[PDB]
């Protein structure tokens, strides 16, 4: 049912950002030309419990990772701004169209480099069969 | 050595090896500094067209993501200072000049070879 | 006698995806001219339980990896759906014509290249003797 | 710098040095996008063909699996531009072009020197 | 709130060390001419705990480290008598803008190369919502 | 660019750099195939003799045990193609081509440089 | 009592495969030139126990490993019937000249390359003094 | 071999290549020592004006944080001699002896190829 | 207080050992040119504890390492003799000017090399507020 | 307490192998002309325990390492006869001069190389204070 | 070619760069087996004189342990047939013959070069 | 070959090039035992004086501690042999040579180009 869950996730980013320069998966993208402030969007798989004897119920739950990129040299405030603005759109206990949100958005440490710099974003998602 | 000479000589040189329909210009960025509450103040930044030669494109990979981006070198004369962390746009792309080499050989710095690289690509 | 396990997953597999583009062990392969989605099949051994005190009681674990090989630049939706059909074909107690299924089909993380992506898909056989 | 002349150098040598009989074409893709509820749109792709000479073929192993693939370089003209990312065909096979180096000295790429690599093979 | 935190900690540095070399994330900083003491100022963020059953009560922890760099050839005594100058100002309990210090300034272990050599000084912030 | 020229020179070379007493063979593989309860049949194998000259032979070392071995790169006419996976005894000694490099610039692959391993051997 | 252990495990193997093709420690072998099948004898040694207050009972465990390599592309049907072969002649509770099998031989994972496949087996030994 | 000779080649050449516009100076300390409670006693320093050629500017990277720094070589005569450890000013900017390759045929010196490294640039 | 600590341990070795050939921190030594014994002087810091819940009752421990640099070529007796005689002038609860000893000294495990070879030896110290 | 402990190993060493090769540390050997089996002796030091309260009752314990080297293509029997040799001239209980054996000599695994072979040989020792 | 020609150039500039008073002998070893209760059969050795040129000492070293050994190639004639696995000695010292890289282009080695190393040495 | 020829040459060339100035000692150790009870007996050292030339002189770097050291090589006749192991002043600093690469040609070593290594320097 990953199929279903990643459908939803980007269905929502989808929603939010749009126009936003974005990343999504396996096309082919260019970075913006006078350089500035994309979204990387990935979708990472875990792991299928199987919370039954009858083998006959189990929850897929699945890591969906944005990360804001920001050229080296303006500085950092307006990426934390954009963070907290993606992490207060991805709360706890929300319904997407097919599953739910497991645990929230947590900003996490800033990934350095000398071409770029990355703030990465991720939250959890289950469903129930 | 009358570096007056080497400096004319090597004007010359990358006249002949430029190409004057190219657009590019250099980018400068003013004074930053920080309020009273801790917040910051974004900085002003100034555009000179410049002019000169390109060699060495290469490309880059990201983690075997499918993001296409590409670095390259280039030759200028001594007409405006290029220091390191400037912003020099080849064809509207902007490149973040890494490192400046002069020919150093005197204090003027003669030439430049700046190495050039694309920003706003990830790690 | 991972010798009849692995001829039995081979015999199930083949059945289903006869004509599907696939990779057997120890055999030249070619990948597709055109470039396409072919299927990689590995047999990776497990160990072997005492589960007796007449050291005549003894069993085997083996682990089958089905792996979903596609093209980059075209998209992460298709080998979803063929990694969906694969996990629903290998559903738990599953008996196989010597040995049965322990553990069903995971859906595991892409593996990222610049020349092809894969989708890693996982299921586990028994046998008792 | 006559670059006109350049280009006409370069054509020739690369229509010197290429085979008519070898059948090679170039595909691009189209635009991409995704519907209301976050299923794809696949996109259009174009065949142009094309024409140029190829050099340094080298294989690839993986993990020692019994897979047998190659990968190689070629030169071509500055008809049709080739940007990172496009699909090559040199004989059937399909090689993605990972990068793709042009000459460096003006506006126009004057030649391409892309990187082919063959496609559909795993990591 | 990580924003918010970052502002204050900075601030705080700001307030009492503005009259020295130091570098600031983001923004370009060129090293002392004559070759001297400067101040390397770092915000490393961390987890936030979810304190409660409604959802509804979460902290933020965040890392902020100090790093004073000197030359090479000089001694090590200064350097030291500057960073218990910089533990005697960050101790534990402390109304800082928003929110306060979980734990006060720690002196580490040197780290050496053969163009200067760092001490790195850390404590912690925490702010409860 | 007369390739038949350069296939004729190249031919020539060859069979000027080779020693006719070194019987040399050039093995291949047919078709395998699964019953219908996953056992294997085995495949056939031909055997066609070949000529050429050899070149770097190199040893093998495998975590200090005393098995002996080598690998030798060879040269070969654009007589019988040779394929990667296929297996070439220089002297009695089975290797397997894992790379067999062509002159490439033509359709016809005008000569083969292949990379002969040693087959049999651990890693 | 390694030295008698190991001239004990020899003492066997070659009872049984004195004619197969395989390679003696520290002598020198040259594989197959048709290149076909070996097999390669290892002999690993292991802990001495102290089992008594007197320091005047001990016992020794080696670990003998026979592996069996075959040429890449001919497949594996052989080399399993082999692996059974060696198997059922190692079985637990085996009065060796001197010393005894601890632990039967059990078959591992295969390990793979571009030049030679091996399928290890390894059994355990014992003496009590 | 008339190292004398050699010596005022070595001498006319440096010189040749120099531009006494840039001012250099040589800086060396003196000694060190401990008081009879476990502290120290910061030792004196001394300034000597020196002159000579560099080359071969580089740059340098610092786990991606924005700090700009460069390292050069230098040519240097037999007049002062250069030890490692000492400081020499480039510019105004602070460069540490890391290593100061003598030419090595004899006692003296006969001319000096130090390597310059930025002072107080972190690790 | 580390300044101090730093500081007692530096006028101990200085006391006893101000005419063997030594390396103190951040200063440029030049080994003998005969090629002799010297010995290199290291000051490792470590934690501060927080032993109160007034948050006003820290202890603060360092560790600190004489190595002794010997020719390779003479031999190994003079070098642990040296060592003999640095341990048995570090006991156990022996007070320096501010703090004391925790630890004793331990002459740990020679680290060789083709220019010279170290034999480190190493002790505590704390300091209680 | 180490010194006089290392000098009593190396007595008994030289008191049974004296005729053999040996090296000692930090003095040049060079290996046998001829090309023969030669032995490694080193001595890797341990923890100093502190089995008291009052602080002043300590006990020293050190590793030594005897190690037969042997030329590759010979064969492994003398090996190992040289080090049952070893073994049996190291048994548990052993007083030597200034300490005693705590733990008697093991056999270990053969360490394999292209210019030579080892087996090492190592046992324990122990001094009260 | 006419390799005989090859065989005699060859032999006659190994003999040049020979020097006849270092006395160099090459040792073989038989046949090895094991008796019916598991115990080996030491195998008989044979040595047979030799002559050559020798090239490229070389240092070893181990761990930082003060032992002092040296590696060394050597070039020889057809004389005598050189396997891997077999023991010269150079000048007492007894060197293995890990690889005896021979010049391929005929049947007969020609020549050969091995590349000796020290025995006895631990890794 | 007349290696007396060689080696005349090599002596003239070696006496060319060196410093009579420099003052060089080679130490060579005796015997070393031990007693009856397990302490040792320090061997006896000889001091012999040398001459030759230098070459490469190279620094060295100790985990960022200041600790300034060199490292040299050198080239000498064949008058005192020098094997490894033994130590060398060049001008008061002992240099232990870890290698001795001796011109391998016959059985007299013709010349030696030690490598030198600074002592009493830690890993």
């Amino acid at each position: 049912m990953h199929y279903e869950l990643s459908a939803a996730a980007r269905a929502a980013f989808l929603s939010k950002y749009r126009d936003f320069p974005h990343y999504m998966e396996n096309r082919n993208f260019t970075p913006p030309k006078d350089g500035g402030m994309w979204l990387r969007f990935n979708y990472i798989e875990g792991d299928t419990l199987y919370l039954s004897i009858d083998r006959k119920c189990k929850s897929y739950i699945a890591i969906v990772q944005i990360g804001v990129v920001f050229p080296p040299g303006s500085g950092v405030d307006e990426a934390r701004l954009k963070a907290k603005e993606i992490a207060d759109f991805f709360k706890d206990g929300k319904m997407l169209n097919v599953g739910y949100i497991f645990e929230g958005a947590i900003v996490h440490q800033i990934v350095k480099h000398e071409s770029g710099w990355m703030i990465p974003v991720r939250f959890t998602v289950r469903v129930d069969t | 050595m009358n570096y007056s000479q080497i400096e004319r000589m090597a004007r010359k040189g990358v006249a002949f090896f430029t190409d004057p329909s190219r657009p590019m210009n250099l980018i400068k960025q003013g004074e930053y500094g920080y309020d009273e509450n801790g917040f910051e103040i974004p900085p002003m930044e100034q555009v000179i067209p410049i002019s000169g030669a390109t060699r060495r494109p290469n490309a880059r990979e990201i983690d075997g993501e499918t993001i296409r981006a590409s670095d390259i070198l280039g030759i200028f004369n001594n007409d405006h200072e290029i220091n390191e962390g400037d912003y020099i746009e080849i064809d509207g792309i902007r490149h973040v000049v890494v490192d400046a080499r002069p020919v150093q050989a005197s204090l003027e710095p003669v030439a430049y070879r700046p190495v050039l690289r694309r920003v706003s690509v990830g790690g």
